[PDB]
RNA sequence: GUAACGGGGCUAAACCAUGCACCGAAGCUGCGGCAGCGACGCUUAUGCGUUGUUGGGUAGGGGAGCGUUCUGUAAGCCUGCGAAGGUGUGCUGUGAGGCAUGCUGGAGGUAUCAGAAGUGCGAAUGCUGACAUAAGUAACGAUAAAGCGGGUGAAAAGCCC
RNA sequence: CCCGGCGAGGGGAGUGAAAAAGAACCUGAAACCGUGUACGUACAAGCAGUGGGAGCACGCUUAGGCGUGUGACUGCGUACC
């Protein structure tokens, strides 16, 4: 499991080529608040669509 | 801080008498 | 005159074979001394 | 208007810091929040923080003000990496690069 | 509109204005050459064909430029062999202009 | 008297990284495998510098075939028109002129036709 | 180089290159190859083309017209402050001064005076006499040369 | 000055149509291979494409002299590893009538992205009639 | 894997017989340039113009040198208007290579002939010191086993209860 | 004084001629990994260059058409000891 020889720049950039990293795509705004958490997902002053499911 | 550089174990000779031609 | 306007004569001096540096020299890689043989060693040659 | 913060001598790689600093290249501050808050990498919380100094920085002393300011420029180096020795087997041993960056971020308008 | 002749030991080509390059003549800066040893001389079909020469050939050239050219190299070398050798020539040149054609 | 060399061993090598711009990977970055690819392109400079003058005249002759096979008749009976007529124009004029000067080529191939036949 | 003188690995075995000491040259804290000992890069000449070196060098002085020789050049005090106003009204700046007797005043005068050197007439020498403008001589001191040279 | 080598997008490229009835394939291949390279028009420059458009049409009345309709064959190659696949000339002009002629023009002309790029404009067809006469072509009969 | 014309392909684009043309190299020749050896006359830089002729090239022999450290010309010359070192550019000798100069750099370099050398790095499975490579891969040191509430905090899967 | 864990580490403000002289500190070159600009690269086979050469961007400048950077395309070409 040796190498032969020896690959270079532009080999160890194109293997990140699929490895990087993809952003999340766009974050979401409270219905009765208007603030910004994930979706399908509480915030975190306890707010999931109105009530207060949580203290914090 | 700071740290040293180790070497130098002993490595066996990195073989035994494996390759038995005869 | 001074002590910078002197020279030796035609050709009294030389430079000496620096023989084992480079290739363009007309000496090198060898060195004076041939190829694999006991004239090619430390002390090389043999007794008279 | 630019404005440096840096962050220096930090526990991030050479090749990890930069799969979460390239996505700060262009955006408006908020929206350079709204990513770094939800991405789940470890420099996710360093870039945060120096971020959130920079604003600060462009808040304090160049007249800038909070949501005037686009993310310029942003690169980060490999710092001093120190080095330990952990044992591999039969007395072997190995100078382990414990690698590190200098994180820069450069803000602005222009 | 353009002629063409011997110097050199060459087949240049040349028309009015056009400073061309020619390997160097004995002649110094400012001077004037003629050439009446052309071969073809064509001025909207007008065109004759010059065994050995052209008898009324003549061309009028005033040389300006007795300059030097590019360091280009020259660099043998065999495969382990030892032996390499460098060298770096540079080749005169000498630019004229055409000052007229006559056939 | 203990020659410290470093003054000369960076101005050695740096002349030869200067000669190196511009060649993929390695060879234009590391000193001592780019030594070993500017030595290859001189002897590549050298090779062709020798084959310009073959090529070239591989270049010119197909022109000069093309435009005499227009006007109808292969290079080989056109140099001999050419030479019976025993002017003494070489294949780079001709090679001009039959890109530019076309009706002074159909002229020559005249001349070099009545002068063969 | 002190220290040890054993093998620092075997021979075969480790994939290193081979090696017999740290004291070997090709390494940190080795020793070299060929470093002197302290020696004597004195080399001899001959007495007659010595003397012929003295012979000519002043000939050519003469041919130069860099000599002058005065009856006594001298200052009667033990001080420098009047030697250095004697020789600027005779049109010296870096001079050599010879003399026949061992004089105390004139060299006391000329040691502070670190371009005129006044040395003896016997021990004279070409080096220094050849690297000056001028070089002035003593009607007595002269003579001594006259007998040493002819 | 330099010599002249021609330029791409002012080089010229014309239209023409030859048919192939009754011609020996090899002596029809080398004339349509010259005339792709252009041999023939003066600006030609060996690193540009100094070419041409050029039809053929109705392959199945290439004549092949002799004893080659049966000891011509087509060799050609899957990767796949039983795969040495043999197809004979009439044959190859039952299962399809058109590599007949690709294959012998792509013989003859050269093995770069230059040929490979020029063997495009060889636009063979099976039949009479053909769907490129906005071009208007002209018969150019060798 | 055609696969015992190089390939396409060729009934001539083959073979034999005769020619007339041409391609075809660093061969040869033309044009410019340096260098050898020998001529010959010299009008000396101790020979200088014509003149022939030669110079593929290892081991190897003989010649002409380029550059780095150091002393002696130096108690000189250059430099806070910017010295040594790095960097880029711009010229320049047939070459090792120099000169000039924008930028960094903030106290030394150094003529010209000469002298003496720890005097020139591609190796040597050389030696130290740095950074790459596999790679953001393997592995995280037992298959006894963790889940939850509360607190501390900016922080909890382990830390306290 | 500002960010940040009352931190480490930074950013202005002031010391000095100079703080990419800020204590991991004189000068800071190469391998090296970075960012930005210009160009090239997804029908292309190979010791990575050389010779011809496209087009594109940018430079003194009366267009004088030349230097500069990339090098599509293509002739030849199996590294060094
Ligand atoms: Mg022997
Ligand atoms: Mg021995
Ligand atoms: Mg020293
Ligand atoms: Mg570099
Ligand atoms: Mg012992
Ligand atoms: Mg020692
Ligand atoms: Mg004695
Ligand atoms: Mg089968
Ligand atoms: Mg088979
Ligand atoms: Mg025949
Ligand atoms: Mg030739
Ligand atoms: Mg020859
Ligand atoms: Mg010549
Ligand atoms: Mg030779
Ligand atoms: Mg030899
Ligand atoms: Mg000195
Ligand atoms: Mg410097
Ligand atoms: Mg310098
Ligand atoms: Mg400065
Ligand atoms: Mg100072
Ligand atoms: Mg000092
Ligand atoms: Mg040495
Ligand atoms: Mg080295
Ligand atoms: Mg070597
Ligand atoms: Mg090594
Ligand atoms: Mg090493
Ligand atoms: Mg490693
Ligand atoms: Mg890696
Ligand atoms: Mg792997
Ligand atoms: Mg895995
Ligand atoms: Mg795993
Ligand atoms: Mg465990
Ligand atoms: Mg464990
Ligand atoms: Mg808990
Ligand atoms: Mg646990
Ligand atoms: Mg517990
Ligand atoms: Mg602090
Ligand atoms: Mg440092
Ligand atoms: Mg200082
Ligand atoms: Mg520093
Ligand atoms: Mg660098
Ligand atoms: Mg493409
Ligand atoms: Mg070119």
């Amino acid at each position: 499991a040796v190498q032969q020889n020896k690959p270079t720049r532009s080999k160890r950039g194109m293997r990140r080529s699929h490895d990087a990293l993809t952003a999340v795509t766009s974050l979401s705004v409270d219905k009765t608040s208007g603030e910004k958490h994930l979706r399908h997902h509480i915030t975190a002053d306890g707010y999931y669509r109105g009530r207060k499911v949580i203290a914090k | 801080a700071a740290a040293a550089a180790a070497a130098a174990a002993a490595a066996a000779a990195a073989a035994a008498a494996a390759a038995a031609a005869a | 005159m001074r002590l910078n306007t002197l020279s030796p004569a035609e050709g009294s001096k030389k430079a000496g074979k620096r023989l084992g540096r480079g290739i363009g020299s007309g000496l090198g890689k060898t060195g004076g001394r041939g190829h694999k043989g006991q004239k090619s060693r430390s002390g090389g040659g043999v007794r008279r | 208007m630019e404005t440096i913060a840096k962050h220096r001598h930090a526990r991030s790689s050479a090749q990890k810091v930069r799969l979460v600093a390239d996505l700060i290249r262009g955006k408006k501050v908020s929206q350079a929040l709204d990513i770094l808050t939800y991405t789940n990498k470890k420099a996710a919380v360093l870039v945060k923080k120096v971020l959130e100094s920079a604003i600060a920085n462009a808040e304090h002393n160049d007249g800038a003000d909070i949501d005037d300011l686009k993310v310029t420029k942003i690169f980060v180096d490999e710092g001093p990496s120190m080095k330990r020795i952990m044992p591999r087997a039969k007395g072997r041993a190995d100078r382990i690069l414990k690698r590190t960056s200098h994180i820069t971020v450069v803000v602005s308008d222009r | 509109m353009y002629a063409v002749f011997q110097s050199g030991g060459k087949q240049h080509r040349v028309s009015e204005g056009q400073t061309v390059r020619l390997e160097k003549l004995d002649i110094a800066t400012g001077e004037t050459v003629e050439f009446a040893e052309v071969l073809m001389i064509a001025n909207g079909e007008e065109v004759k064909i010059g065994v050995p020469f052209v008898d009324g050939g003549v061309i009028k050239a005033e040389v300006v430029a007795h300059g030097r050219g590019e360091k280009v190299k020259i660099v043998k070398f065999r495969r382990r062999k030892h032996y390499r050798k460098q060298q770096g020539h540079r080749q005169w040149f000498t630019d004229v202009k055409i000052t007229g054609i006559s056939a | 008297a203990r020659v410290k060399r470093g003054v000369i061993a960076r101005a050695r090598h740096k002349k030869i990284l200067k000669q190196a711009k511009g060649y993929y990977g390695a060879r234009s970055r590391v000193y001592r495998v780019a030594f070993q690819a500017v030595i290859k392109a001189g002897q590549y400079a050298y090779r062709d510098r020798r084959q310009r003058k073959r090529q070239f005249r591989q270049l010119w002759i197909a022109r000069i075939n093309a435009a005499a096979r227009q006007n109808g008749i292969s290079y080989s009976k056109f140099i001999n028109g050419l030479k019976k007529a025993s002017v003494e124009i070489d294949r780079k004029i001709l090679a001009d002129i039959a890109v530019f000067d076309k009706v002074a080529f159909t002229a020559l191939v005249e001349k070099a036709k009545a002068a063969l036949a | 180089v002190t220290g040890s003188g054993k093998k620092p690995w075997r021979q075969k075995g480790t994939g290193r290159a081979r090696s017999g000491s740290i004291k070997s040259p090709i390494w940190r804290s080795g020793g070299v190859t060929f470093a002197a000992r302290p020696q004597d890069h004195s080399q001899k000449v001959n007495k007659k083309m010595y003397r012929g070196a003295l012979k000519s060098i002043l000939s050519e002085l003469v041919r130069q017209d860099r000599l002058i020789v005065v009856e006594k050049f001298s200052v009667e005090a033990p001080k420098t402050k009047l030697l250095a106003q004697k020789l600027k009204d005779m049109a010296l700046e870096d001079v050599l001064i010879i003399t026949g007797e061992l004089d105390e005043n004139l060299f006391l005068a000329a040691r502070n005076l670190h371009k005129v050197d006044v040395r003896d007439a016997t021990g004279i020498d070409p080096v220094s006499l050849i690297a000056f403008d001028k070089v002035v001589m003593t009607a007595d001191a002269v003579k001594q040369v006259e007998e040493m040279l002819a | 000055m330099k010599t002249f080598t021609a330029k791409p997008e002012t080089v010229k490229r014309d239209w023409y149509v030859v048919d192939a009835t009754g011609k020996t394939l090899g002596r029809l291949a080398t004339e349509l291979a010259r005339r792709l390279r252009g041999k023939h028009k003066a600006e030609y420059t060996p690193h540009v494409d100094t070419g041409d458009y050029i039809i053929v049409l109705n392959a199945d009345k290439v004549a092949v002299t002799g004893n080659k309709r049966t000891d011509k064959v087509y060799y050609h190659h899957t990767g796949h590893i039983g795969g040495i696949k043999q197809a004979t000339f009439e044959e190859m002009i039952a299962r399809r009538p058109e590599r007949v002629i690709e294959i012998a023009v792509k013989g003859m002309l050269p093995k770069g992205p230059l040929g490979r790029a020029m063997f495009r404009k060889l636009k063979v067809y099976a039949g009479n009639e053909h769907n490129h006469a906005a071009q208007q072509p002209q018969v150019l009969d060798i």
